[PDB]
């Protein structure tokens, strides 16, 4: 089963992504096949899954920055029919918006099925263009087709994953304490958690004995990525990932803060360093209380 | 310690 | 003997406080009596306490403000001798800056006594007018004379104080774990914390399920206050006290996040609620994790 | 569980 969380969606044939046309959250938004830059944030082409309860492998699919859904043209089961952004719910009971979603005879790929119409999405004769239309389509669950194949790049960890990245790090200490906050989280690639930093003003901050300590420096930078999930995304229902650790040296005679997030694959925790921008596999700290 |  | 803290320091005599006048940082800046406001932030009248390792009962007195010293001008032992604000540092040998402060005949009041000099703080004439001099005055520890007489109005708590606030609270879970994150903190009156509020932008912000939820509110605040700080004052090692609190409900079937502040008194928390503004004794949730 |  696909799990609830944020999914970019590459076609299975041609290096396509869904792409809600300039993110636009205006009924009727075309969605369509656009090229994508790995290790970025593709802003219009990122997609929130919310399983609904009681409809096996069925779910609403929100674009992260219109908050609109993806939705199939008055919900008509003729191929070529548009499938565009609208207005919604994370559990509406519109079929046009209810999508089950289930792996493709390849065993990696998903096809993309409306509840209502039984038609697939479908990147029109596999058209790699940026603009390309994609369309509700007939189709089989079984066929090779990859013009209705997608695969679900997820961005997001659930908590658990979060948790199970920190526990396997080297760098824990005996005593440890984590305090979980949010459900599911967008990983950043590193290049855009720098920029978040950048953009605080922490990097002009200086060092000062208790008033603008590590402390001060780490929940900044928490308060930043917050502020910036909020600001930059128009869909509920998710956080972004920062981390705060509090961590005490192998001497056990200092203690210092500072901040995480998770490797591209997602099984690992890296230890950022707020007073210089640094990642590190290795702070010279052992973490003895998280926030994230 | 305290974290500094 | 007289704690490390932040102090308010009054004459016993009439209702001025020692006062650096205008807050400027210029060397030779006098030190004056002026009126005050309690249960506010008076800018110019605040002072850091520093012990002296390895001399009884003697401290540097840091303006919070300028983060300059009380300074008798050239150590003179003349009375009439100017106290001015001077660039030091809080462990200065300077005697010019060096302050032996032990209870007056009174047991309550003070009497601030330079090392270099063994002439007193004196309020001249007990003058009550804004911008009265200050001067190094000839005297002794045991006299009545209210001009040399001043309360030490501690405007500060140390970590151990804020747990035993915490401690002694109804609404903590027993499952409760604090991390402390500074020594030395600036307790706000809520006049001063709500405006640190009211001009963090969180009065706008909106309850969003996940991305803008109640540990977002709450973290803010703690930043915003962090930030306030920093650019509020010069003086470096204490810190501005405000917590962050995670609770859970008496069904233990919901959890909150939200901040607390300390009451006048030094000895309670009161519950703050980043998302309205409000004061609280009961916020409906028993604490299971604070960082202050 | 989980703060909101
Ligand atoms: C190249 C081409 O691929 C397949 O045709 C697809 C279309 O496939 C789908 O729709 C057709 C009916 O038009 C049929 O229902 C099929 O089972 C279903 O997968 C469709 O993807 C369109 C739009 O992109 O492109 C092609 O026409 C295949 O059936 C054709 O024989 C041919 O090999
Ligand atoms: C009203 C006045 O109070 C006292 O005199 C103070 C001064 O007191 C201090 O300095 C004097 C010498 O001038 C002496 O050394 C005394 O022990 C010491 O406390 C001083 O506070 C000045 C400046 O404010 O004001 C008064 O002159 C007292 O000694 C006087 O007899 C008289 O009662
Ligand atoms: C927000 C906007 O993002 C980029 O433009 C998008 C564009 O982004 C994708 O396509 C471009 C090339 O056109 C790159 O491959 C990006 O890596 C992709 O994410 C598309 O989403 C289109 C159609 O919706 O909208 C554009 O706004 C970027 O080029 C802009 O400078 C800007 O940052
Ligand atoms: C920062 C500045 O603070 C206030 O003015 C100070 C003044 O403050 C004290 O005296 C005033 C009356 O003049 C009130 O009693 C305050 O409660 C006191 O704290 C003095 O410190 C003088 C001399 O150093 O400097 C002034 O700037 C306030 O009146 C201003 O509006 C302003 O907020
Ligand atoms: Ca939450
Ligand atoms: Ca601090
Ligand atoms: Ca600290
Ligand atoms: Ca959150
Ligand atoms: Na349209
Ligand atoms: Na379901
Ligand atoms: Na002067
Ligand atoms: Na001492």
């Amino acid at each position: 089963s696909l799990r609830r969380g944020i999914y970019h969606i590459e076609n299975a044939g041609v290096p396509s992504a869904i792409d809600l046309k300039d993110g636009s959250s205006s009924d009727g938004t075309p969605i369509v096949g656009w090229q994508f830059t790995p290790d970025t944030i593709n802003w219009h082409q990122l997609w929130l899954a919310e399983p609904i309860p009681n409809v096996a492998d069925t779910f609403t699919l929100c674009n992260l920055f219109s908050g609109t859904y993806m939705d199939l043209y008055n919900g008509s089961s003729e191929a070529g029919t548009a499938v565009n952004g609208w207005q919604g719910t994370a559990f509406t009971t519109n079929p046009h918006q209810l999508w089950t979603i289930k792996k493709s005879s390849d065993g990696t790929s998903y096809k993309i099925q409306n509840y209502g119409s039984k038609t697939f999405v479908d990147l029109v004769n596999g058209d790699s263009s940026d603009g390309a239309k994609i369309a509700g389509w007939t189709g089989t669950w079984d066929e090779g087709n990859p013009h209705q194949k997608w695969y679900f790049n997820r961005m997001s960890v659930s908590s658990a994953e979060a948790q199970a990245a920190i526990a396997r790090n080297p760098h824990i200490h005996g005593t440890y304490r984590g305090y979980i906050l949010d459900g599911e989280y967008l990983v950043l690639p590193n290049a855009t958690f720098t920029q978040i930093w950048k953009d605080s003003g922490l990097p002009g901050s200086k060092w000062r004995e208790q008033i603008y300590d590590a402390d001060d420096f780490a929940i900044a930078m928490k308060a930043a990525v917050g502020k910036w999930g909020a600001d930059s995304w128009k869909a509920n229902g998710f956080a972004i990932f920062c981390g705060v650790m509090l961590g005490v040296n192998k001497a056990g005679d200092a203690a210092h803060a500072y901040n995480f997030t998770l490797t591209k694959d997602h099984a690992d925790i890296v230890f950022f360093e707020p007073q210089n921008g640094g990642y590190l596999n290795d702070i010279g700290y052992d973490s003895y209380m998280a926030f994230y | 310690p305290v974290p500094r």
